[PDB]
Formats: C-alpha cells, structure tokens, sequence
C-alpha cells in the first residue's frame, strides 16, 4: 500500500484540526484547542486505490519557527488552508507557500489552496480572489467547511492526485 | 517547553500541553477516542533508551507533570481485538447496501476482516480500526 505524508498548514484558528478530525472520525470538534504536533494515520480509498493517509496536523501559532522547517521537507503533499472569516489568512498563505517551496527546491510542489469555514455568513474572501490566487500557483482550489462536511473528501483527494500526477 | 510528546499506537504521535494536576490518562483521552482507539485497550510507557529493555510500563492516572521532558508511548493491550483494515475491489451481484450512507451498493470496496462494506465516496467514514473477535 502507497503512503502519502501529508501536511496542514495554516493560520492560527483557519480549522486545521477541525478539517482533519472530520477526516479521520467523521465528527465536528467545536470548542476550540490549538494543535501542537498530531500526527493521523487512516487508510482511504482514492480512485479504487486503497492508500494510507499519514496527515500531520500543524501547529499555525509563529512560535515554532524552526520544527516547522523540519516536517515541511519530509512532506510529499500540503494543504494550505485559509478561513474565509479572516481575510489575514488569506494572505498568510503566500509565507506558507514561500517556506515551503524554499525547504523543496522545486516550484512544482503538490498542493492544493483550500478555502474553509464556508458556511459562516461572515465571508470576506470570495471565491474569485482565491480561483485567481490558485492561478497564480498553479494548484486546485477547494472550497470547504469543517461542519457541513462540504467537500472535506475532495480537499485530501486532489491533493493526494496532485502527488500522483507529479510522480507519474 | 511545556508540552510531553506521546507516540501513539499505528505509528501515530501526539503532543499535548500539560495543565498540572492532571494524569496521563486526561491528557491522552481526546487524542485516543479522535484516532478511533479505546484508551481501555491501552497502556502508557515511558521510553527507556538505556539498555535492557526499550519502555516501561506507567499507571494512567500518574500526574503527567511529573514527567515532562521525557518521551511517552501509548501501544494497545497485549491481544485486544483491534487491527487495521484490509480492503478490497468488490462487485455486489446481488443488490447490497452500504455500510455507512445506507444507499445502493453497486461498485464498492469491502474489508477481507471485519466485512465493512461501503461506497469509495465513503470509505472516509469507515473507523479507523478493524474490530476482529472471529
Ligand atoms: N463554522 C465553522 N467553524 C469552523 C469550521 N472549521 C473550524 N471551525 C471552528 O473554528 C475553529 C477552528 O479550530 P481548529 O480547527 O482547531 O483550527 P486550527 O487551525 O486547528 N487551530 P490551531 O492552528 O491553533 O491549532 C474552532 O472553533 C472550530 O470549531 C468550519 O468549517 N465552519
Ligand atoms: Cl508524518
Ligand atoms: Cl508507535
Ligand atoms: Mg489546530
Ligand atoms: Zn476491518
Ligand atoms: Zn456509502
């Protein structure tokens, strides 16, 4: 079986946790804990492939400036998620983008720009700032939520379609 | 600095913040039940990288303050019913139902262990450990 080391970037409070406990146990975590380093291990099915997801959830807080270099080397997928509640995020994103493509020596890096928390009336980010912005990397953008489940799936499944079509 | 991290079972690890007075076993309670582990058909171990022996075996309602700095392992009971999943490509001739959305099964995968059968669009529902009592 192909294992997929997978990593979730973000900022502090974008759903980085909330995004992969619904992954994991198809359940919503409400009350808020900010993740330090939580490693996941489940077995998905992508495209009649069964494969194993070996997700590490990340830690969005600036304090780690340094295990942060480490764990993005070893990655061979990122999810660079933003919360469409806070437009500070948004632009976060290209500092992820940079440090990561910086530890990777290779602008052809798989990832995919997933936009979260899409079921809160408080959206400031629309959905043509990010298409264009995905443009701009050449990577998918998903539009996701943590809650309604609303395509939870289909942010790790390109993503892990991404490491497909980048090996062969 | 404040934190213990604890390798978890199936390869998996964790690191938590330590709130004094509480135990081991408040600290690794939600960490287990998201993974789909029972903390029930678990023990907590500290490494010992000295000779002899690679862990040792530690109560769960330890004060985990009393440990922070060292290396922790969670691995399950010696023999519990948990294992990880084995699927397979499987066609319903017969008309089948899916395990988790309950709707027509037509083209699906199944697990050769526990019978867990389910659409590809679900197999992210499936728990995360395989349950065999056969
Ligand atoms: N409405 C809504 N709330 C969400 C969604 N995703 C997460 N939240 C909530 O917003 C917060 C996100 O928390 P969490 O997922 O831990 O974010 P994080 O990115 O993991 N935080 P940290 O990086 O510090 O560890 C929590 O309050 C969570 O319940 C979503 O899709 N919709
Ligand atoms: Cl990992
Ligand atoms: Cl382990
Ligand atoms: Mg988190
Ligand atoms: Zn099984
Ligand atoms: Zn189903």
């Amino acid at each position: 079986m192909t294992e997929y080391k997978l990593v979730v970037v973000g900022a502090v409070g974008v759903g980085k946790s909330a995004l992969t406990i619904q992954l994991i146990q198809n359940h919503f975590v409400d009350e808020y804990d900010p993740t330090i380093e939580d490693s996941y291990r489940k077995q998905v099915v992508i495209d009649g492939e069964t494969c194993l997801l070996d997700i590490l959830d990340t830690a969005g807080q600036e304090e780690y400036s340094a295990m942060r270099d480490q764990y993005m080397r070893t990655g061979e997928g990122f999810l660079c998620v933003f919360a469409i509640n806070n437009t500070k995020s948004f632009e976060d994103i290209h500092h992820y983008r940079e440090q990561i493509k910086r530890v990777k020596d290779s602008e052809d890096v798989p990832m995919v720009l997933v936009g979260n928390k899409s079921d809160l009336p408080s959206r400031t980010v629309d959905t043509k700032q990010a298409q264009d912005l995905a443009r701009s990397y050449g990577i998918p953008f998903i539009e996701t939520s943590a809650k309604t489940r609303q395509g939870v799936d289909d942010a790790f499944y390109t993503l892990v379609r991404e490491i497909r079509k980048h090996k062969e | 600095s404040n934190t213990i991290r604890v390798f978890l079972p199936n390869k998996q690890r964790t690191v938590v913040n330590v709130r004094n007075g509480m135990s081991l076993h408040d600290c690794l309670m939600k960490a287990l039940k998201v993974r789909g582990l029972q903390p029930e058909c678990c023990a907590v171990f500290r490494l010992l990288h000295e000779h002899k022996g690679k862990k040792a075996r530690l109560d769960w309602n330890t004060d985990a303050a009393s440990l922070i700095g060292e290396e922790l392992q969670v691995d399950f009971l010696d023999h519990v019913p948990l294992t990880t999943h084995n699927f397979a490509r499987k066609t319903f001739l017969k008309l089948a139902f899916c395990d988790i959305c309950q709707k027509f099964l037509l083209n699906g995968f199944r697990c050769q262990t526990c019978g867990y059968k389910f659409h590809e669009h679900c197999s992210t529902k499936v728990p995360t450990m395989c349950v065999d009592w056969s």
